[PDB]
RNA sequence: CGAUGUCGGCUCGUCGCAUCCUGGGGCUGAAGAAGGUCCCAAGGGUUGGGCUGUUCGCCCAUUAAAGCGGCACGCGAGCUGGGUUCAGAACGUCGUGAGACAGUUCGGUCUCUAUCCGCCACGGGCGCAGGAGGCUUGAGGGGGGCUCUUCCUAGUACGAGAGGACCGGAAGGGACGCACCUCUGGUUUCCCAGCUGUCCCUCCAGGGGCAUAAGCUGGGUAGCCAUGUGCGGAAGGGAUAACCGCUGAAAGCAUCUAAGCGGGAAGCCCGCCCCAAGAUGAGGCCUCCCACGGCAGCCGGUAAGGACCCGGGAAGACCACCCGGUGGAUGGGCCGGGGGUGUAAGCGCCGCGAGGCGUUGAGCCGACCGGUCCCAAUCGUCCGAGGUCU
RNA sequence: GAAUGCCGGCAUGAGUAACGAUAAAGAGGGUGAGAAUCCCUCUCGCCGUAAGCCCAAGGGUUCCUACGCAAUGGUCGUCAG
RNA sequence: CGUGAGGGAAAGGUGAAAAGAACCCCGGGAGGGGAGUGAAAUAGAGCCUGAAACCGUGGGCUUACAAGCAGUCACGGCCCC
């Protein structure tokens, strides 16, 4: 159940047997393994992972000393891959063969405040025909008094993107080890630069 | 959605924010300090950092660039031979803001000073 | 980190050298390996080219060329393995970037607007010189 | 991307001229036809005594698209026009002869017949 | 169905 | 539209809930390094026209 | 009746199951394929069009299918306003008439501001017996759940023939969903060019305003995007429905059942994805501070840490979140690359001239990828444990 | 204690909608207890078969100057019908 | 208010006496704080009395796992006499 933290650095295609591969580049490696959860410690089992080196003038105490107790040198981000347990103390890109499958989990670009057809693509209204000033309105929000009152869920205008997303069974294209490069083919969530986190596929 | 767009709006159309900066680059250039609000000034900046920057070139070219958004063929001159020269060696940031400590009295917007470099 | 860098790195392994320069006006052959049955082939493309959008390992180019009475434009990648070879088979001057234009032009009206670079042709007879 | 009311030139011999889509045959609710694909159509314009005449309803192929179509290659072509060729229920041309070129995303989809009639495959 | 309106149009 | 209208006054409990939120939060103020009056951080101190250890502007 | 807005449509669903399809099954006057009939099954799905105000219905073209009902004949403080109920007008018809009709016809005022509950989102407070910075478990919840075609098995079983399988295995689709922006394709309010009228600078040349809240036109980076790209529905395990059994009495036979055991659905539980300890039942792990002064309490100064303030941000309505604050690349400038435009001005040459050619892929040049302390994030302030009892 | 009573006062909605044409503003100087809002200058924009000018109705001192800013001005006001 | 006929309000009270607050202080002023007057100044002219709704400051008790025609009965806690 490997996995690995990294950063989205962007999309290109490569060729591959005369065919466009859409791509998205990430850089993986080298993820230090900072804290290892147990069954006897902590019930569970997984790796903290830590990744991108950290400034020490910019890390309080309370990190510090969490860093000290694994021999392991400040780091910008912590995170756990569950059920996974390298053998090494360091994880990198080298745990993925071009050919396997992943999941690749971001944070979403954010809309903010999004209306009904971008959140949920809904319809909207007419543009004409008599459609007054309910354009890109949700319509009916429920029945009359039975039940009156509307579902808990109903789908609604409000915050949207920002959102951990996770998907799921991309292929390896390649990995490139001496500069810590996973080539996903397809798309990633989020932004250039964002975090992401790149899991053993669970499709079969 | 505004995402990685560069540009305030200030609440103008095209045309009349253009003119915005283009007149407070006339003012800053021709006293060399002004005050407006805060947000002004931060776009200042580089309007007229570049105005200077093409007269510290010095060329006809640069100077008739200078001249869409400057217009005062006197005022060019004078950014041409008294202000780019102070400037030969320095690279960029020929303006700087500061933020002053009192709002105004009739709507509360906060103020700053917008000033050419030493 | 450099994120542009890293791209250009991924890139480099398939970027191409070893074509042409063209312009949006000159008229261009593409020799383009094509899969068939049960081979693959080379076709040529020969048209104007009227747009290449920019973006370097990533920037395509498009051709346009009139076949038995039908318009047909093919767009293609600048760094593609299929592409064969490219010969220039005529420089035009073009005033504009992008040549849409010319799909509602007349072949008369295309070759009055696109006349011989004599420039480009003076300059391209003068390599084709050599030791 | 032919849908119902898109007109289509035909560009073989079977005496229709002009057909306007009214279903394409691709699954139970498809939004749009493409190169290779079948489409039900209406004759809207045909000449004096061919095959077929202006209301008849025929099946046709559609052979080339005015949006572009994109190839697993990373390169696409684009037609001038949007055009069919008129089959019947064995995807063989009702025509004898189809003018002007054709994708070559009929071949990979059994229109051999049509493919090789023509007089270009690009 | 067709039933007549019990109020008039506001 | 119809018209919305409040269905019954608000009880004097509630209008004060919910202005639970408006107090004001006072000035956040730093002392002038040169003469020590309170003033904005990063601001030009309007008492003496100091900034950033010099003489910004006359005052 | 001191008003419970009324047909149809749109939008948005949600439920029932007497199921239209898809899954499971018994019987068949079930050879096969296809059907009929009943049973189980509500997870998902259930198309586009012509007519008509229509609901309905008929019709065209498809489909696995084109289900039927409830929700104030769901939904007008959500839209419509074609239909019916006002005033105008006309036809038919009735009435001497004024006028009339569970007839027809053309026309005809649909209300910016949401208090409470409810719903979508986001915070602020307090709590979670020391105070803190991280990382997490998942009670519980939500999301999802569709399906077709072709090929192989095999032209095999079956069948006089036409036709044509079970099981098992491949490939390719439609619609839907989430994400994305490399490609394709949009936009890109000033990033570049061209162009007209007019006024102006400065006469020429070169420019500027205005013609829209871009004057018009040709283009167009980032961003945000679909028409573009990737991926999803599963697999799998468990328990079941109808239904089929094994073993087996009562009842020497028989019996799926009374004891016991098995098989068995797109359904159910788990599995996937997302939320989630206000889960007050307030969980766990790692790290940091420490037993400070005066009188489970108050007041004061601190600790780890936090906030304030500032520069910002594919975060964002405010708030929040995230990054950075000179021990600095956070924005601005400047430089280099990219990218757009498409060869500036000036000068020289040719031409009577409009123009042309060269200098020149020039000049200009948003946002992208970077570098560089030139400009600004100065200087600081305020909160913040001393850990209740068996 | 009620008459959608009468008269008056004061709440609620609420620091909410709004502040009356999307022709448009910026800076420097002055004045003053106080200035986005008054004066001055420069720059910018709008009207120009008017959004300029002159008559008649109607209005009735609103004209000019000095001194003022409680109220009137949808904000401010040192300004003003 | 209405073209007009015509409609048609609200609005009383310092104190015996103005003795109606000189002068100083803050403030542009308004306003207040002292001083002074008066038997009395929360009789200070926005003046006798000065109710209630309504707005506030300060104190006691109470309240952030709770389900409400808001009370009532009971017990307990805390605060006061
Ligand atoms: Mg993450
Ligand atoms: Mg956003
Ligand atoms: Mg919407
Ligand atoms: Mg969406
Ligand atoms: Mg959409
Ligand atoms: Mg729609
Ligand atoms: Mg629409
Ligand atoms: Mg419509
Ligand atoms: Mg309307
Ligand atoms: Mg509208
Ligand atoms: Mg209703
Ligand atoms: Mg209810
Ligand atoms: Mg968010
Ligand atoms: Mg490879
Ligand atoms: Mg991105
Ligand atoms: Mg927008
Ligand atoms: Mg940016
Ligand atoms: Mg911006
Ligand atoms: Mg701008
Ligand atoms: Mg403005
Ligand atoms: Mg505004
Ligand atoms: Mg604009
Ligand atoms: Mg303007
Ligand atoms: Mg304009
Ligand atoms: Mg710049
Ligand atoms: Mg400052
Ligand atoms: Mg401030
Ligand atoms: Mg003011
Ligand atoms: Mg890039
Ligand atoms: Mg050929
Ligand atoms: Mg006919
Ligand atoms: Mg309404
Ligand atoms: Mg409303
Ligand atoms: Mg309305
Ligand atoms: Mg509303
Ligand atoms: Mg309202
Ligand atoms: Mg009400
Ligand atoms: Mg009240
Ligand atoms: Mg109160
Ligand atoms: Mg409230
Ligand atoms: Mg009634
Ligand atoms: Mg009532
Ligand atoms: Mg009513
Ligand atoms: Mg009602
Ligand atoms: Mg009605
Ligand atoms: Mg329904
Ligand atoms: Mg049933
Ligand atoms: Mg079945
Ligand atoms: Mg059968
Ligand atoms: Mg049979
Ligand atoms: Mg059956
Ligand atoms: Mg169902
Ligand atoms: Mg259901
Ligand atoms: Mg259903
Ligand atoms: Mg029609
Ligand atoms: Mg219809
Ligand atoms: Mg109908
Ligand atoms: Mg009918
Ligand atoms: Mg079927
Ligand atoms: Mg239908
Ligand atoms: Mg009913
Ligand atoms: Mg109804
Ligand atoms: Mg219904
Ligand atoms: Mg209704
Ligand atoms: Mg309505
Ligand atoms: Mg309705
Ligand atoms: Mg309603
Ligand atoms: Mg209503
Ligand atoms: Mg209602
Ligand atoms: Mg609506
Ligand atoms: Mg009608
Ligand atoms: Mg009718
Ligand atoms: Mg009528
Ligand atoms: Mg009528
Ligand atoms: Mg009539
Ligand atoms: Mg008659
Ligand atoms: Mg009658
Ligand atoms: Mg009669
Ligand atoms: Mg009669
Ligand atoms: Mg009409
Ligand atoms: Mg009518
Ligand atoms: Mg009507
Ligand atoms: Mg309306
Ligand atoms: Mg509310
Ligand atoms: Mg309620
Ligand atoms: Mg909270
Ligand atoms: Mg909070
Ligand atoms: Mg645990
Ligand atoms: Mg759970
Ligand atoms: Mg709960
Ligand atoms: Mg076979
Ligand atoms: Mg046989
Ligand atoms: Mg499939
Ligand atoms: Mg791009
Ligand atoms: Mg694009
Ligand atoms: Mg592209
Ligand atoms: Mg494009
Ligand atoms: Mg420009
Ligand atoms: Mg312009
Ligand atoms: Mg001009
Ligand atoms: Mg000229
Ligand atoms: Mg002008
Ligand atoms: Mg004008
Ligand atoms: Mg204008
Ligand atoms: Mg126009
Ligand atoms: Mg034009
Ligand atoms: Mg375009
Ligand atoms: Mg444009
Ligand atoms: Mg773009
Ligand atoms: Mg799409
Ligand atoms: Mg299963
Ligand atoms: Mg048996
Ligand atoms: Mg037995
Ligand atoms: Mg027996
Ligand atoms: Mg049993
Ligand atoms: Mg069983
Ligand atoms: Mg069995
Ligand atoms: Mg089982
Ligand atoms: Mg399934
Ligand atoms: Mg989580
Ligand atoms: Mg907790
Ligand atoms: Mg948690
Ligand atoms: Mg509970
Ligand atoms: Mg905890
Ligand atoms: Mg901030
Ligand atoms: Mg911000
Ligand atoms: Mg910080
Ligand atoms: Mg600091
Ligand atoms: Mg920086
Ligand atoms: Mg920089
Ligand atoms: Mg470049
Ligand atoms: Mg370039
Ligand atoms: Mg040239
Ligand atoms: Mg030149
Ligand atoms: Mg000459
Ligand atoms: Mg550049
Ligand atoms: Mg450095
Ligand atoms: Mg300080
Ligand atoms: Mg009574
Ligand atoms: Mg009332
Ligand atoms: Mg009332
Ligand atoms: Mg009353
Ligand atoms: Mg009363
Ligand atoms: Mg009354
Ligand atoms: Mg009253
Ligand atoms: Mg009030
Ligand atoms: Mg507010
Ligand atoms: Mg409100
Ligand atoms: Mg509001
Ligand atoms: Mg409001
Ligand atoms: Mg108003
Ligand atoms: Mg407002
Ligand atoms: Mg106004
Ligand atoms: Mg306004
Ligand atoms: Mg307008
Ligand atoms: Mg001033
Ligand atoms: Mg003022
Ligand atoms: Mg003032
Ligand atoms: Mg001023
Ligand atoms: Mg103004
Ligand atoms: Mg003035
Ligand atoms: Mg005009
Ligand atoms: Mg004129
Ligand atoms: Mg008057
Ligand atoms: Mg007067
Ligand atoms: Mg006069
Ligand atoms: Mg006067
Ligand atoms: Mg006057
Ligand atoms: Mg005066
Ligand atoms: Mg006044
Ligand atoms: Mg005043
Ligand atoms: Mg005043
Ligand atoms: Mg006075
Ligand atoms: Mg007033
Ligand atoms: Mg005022
Ligand atoms: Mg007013
Ligand atoms: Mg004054
Ligand atoms: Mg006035
Ligand atoms: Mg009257
Ligand atoms: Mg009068
Ligand atoms: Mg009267
Ligand atoms: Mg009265
Ligand atoms: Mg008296
Ligand atoms: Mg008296
Ligand atoms: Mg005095
Ligand atoms: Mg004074
Ligand atoms: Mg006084
Ligand atoms: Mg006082
Ligand atoms: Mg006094
Ligand atoms: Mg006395
Ligand atoms: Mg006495
Ligand atoms: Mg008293
Ligand atoms: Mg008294
Ligand atoms: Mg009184
Ligand atoms: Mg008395
Ligand atoms: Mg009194
Ligand atoms: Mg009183
Ligand atoms: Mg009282
Ligand atoms: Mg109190
Ligand atoms: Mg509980
Ligand atoms: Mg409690
Ligand atoms: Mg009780
Ligand atoms: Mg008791
Ligand atoms: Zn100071």
């Amino acid at each position: 159940m490997k996995g690995i933290l990294g950063v989205k650095v962007g999309m290109t295609r490569i060729f591959r047997d005369d065919r466009a591969v859409p791509v998205t580049v990430i850089l993986a490696g080298p993820c230090p393994v900072v804290q290892r959860r147990t069954p006897e410690k902590d019930g569970y089992t997984a790796v903290q992972l830590g990744f991108l080196p950290q400034n020490p003038k910019r890390v309080n105490r309370p990190l510090k000393g969490h860093f000290a107790k694994a021999g392991v040198e400040p780091v910008r981000i912590l995170r756990e891959i569950r059920d996974f347990n390298p053998e090494g103390d360091t994880v990198t890109v080298e745990i993925f063969k071009p050919g396997e499958r992943v999941d690749v989990t971001g944070t979403s670009k954010g809309r903010g405040f999004a209306g009904v057809m971008k959140r949920w693509n809904f319809a909207g209204g007419p543009d004409s025909h008599g459609a007054h000033k309910i354009h890109r309105h949700p319509g009916s929000i429920g029945n009359r008094k039975t039940p009156g009152r509307v579902y808990k869920g109903k789908k609604m205008a409000g915050h949207y993107g920002a959102e951990r997303v996770t998907v799921m069974n991309l292929e390896v294209v390649d990995v490139i080890p001496e500069e810590n490069l996973l080539l996903v083919k397809g798309a990633v969530p989020g932004p250039n630069g964002g975090l992401v986190i790149v899991r053993e596929t669970k499709k079969a | 959605m505004r995402h990685l767009k560069s540009g305030r709006k200030l609440n103008r159309h095209s045309s009349h924010r253009l003119a915005l900066y283009r007149n407070q680059a006339k003012s800053l250039l021709t006293h060399g300090r002004i005050t407006t609000t805060v947000p002004k000034a931060k776009e200042l900046r580089g309007f007229v950092d570049h105005l200077i920057h093409l007269a510290k070139r010095g060329d006809l070219h640069a100077r008739r660039l200078v001249l869409r958004d400057l217009q005062d063929v006197k005022l060019v001159r004078k950014l041409f031979d008294e202000i780019a020269p102070r400037y030969r060696d320095r690279q960029g940031g020929y303006t700087r803001v500061l933020k002053l400590a009192e709002r105004r009295r009739g709507d509360g917007a906060p103020l700053a000073l917008v000033e050419l470099v030493e | 980190m450099n994120r542009g860098a890293l791209i250009k790195l991924v890139e480099s392994r398939y970027v191409r050298t070893d074509l042409p320069e063209f312009r949006p006006g000159d008229t261009v052959r593409v020799s383009y390996k094509v899969k068939e049955g049960n081979r693959t082939r080379i076709q040529d493309f020969e048209g104007i080219v009227i747009r290449i959008r920019r973006n370097g390992f990533n920037t395509t180019f498009t051709v346009r060329k009139v076949s038995y009475g039908v318009g047909v434009e093919r767009i293609f990648p600048l760094h593609s393995p299929l592409i064969q070879k490219i010969d220039i088979v005529q420089r035009g001057r073009a005033r504009r970037a992008k040549l849409y234009f010319i799909r509602n032009l007349s072949d008369r009206e295309i070759r009055r607007k696109l006349r011989a670079d004599r420039k480009r042709i003076d300059q391209d007879r003068a390599a084709e010189r050599a030791a | 991307m032919i849908q119902p009311q898109t007109y289509l030139e035909v560009a073989d011999n079977t005496g229709a001229r002009k057909i306007m889509c009214i279903r394409v045959l691709k699954g139970s609710n498809a939004k749009y036809a493409t190169v290779g694909d079948v489409i039900v159509a209406s004759v809207k314009e045909a000449i004096p005594r061919g095959a077929v005449k202006e209301g008849d309803v025929v099946k046709a192929v559609v052979v080339r698209t005015k949006k572009e179509i994109k190839r697993p290659d990373g390169s696409a072509i684009r037609f001038d026009d949007n055009a069919a060729v008129i089959i019947n229920n064995q995807l063989e041309p009702r025509g004898t002869r189809v003018f002007g070129p054709v994708a070559r995303e009929l071949r990979e989809k059994g229109f051999m017949k049509i493919v090789s009639l023509a007089p270009e495959v690009l | 169905v067709d039933k007549p309106d019990y109020r008039p149009r506001p | 539209a119809k018209h919305p209208v409040p269905k019954k006054k608000t009880s004097k409990a509630r209008r004060d809930a919910r202005r639970s939120h408006h107090a004001l939060t006072p000035p956040t103020l730093v002392p002038c390094p040169e003469c020590k009056a309170m003033k904005p951080p990063h601001t030009v101190c309007p008492e003496c026209g100091y900034y950033a250890g010099r003489k910004v502007l006359e005052v």
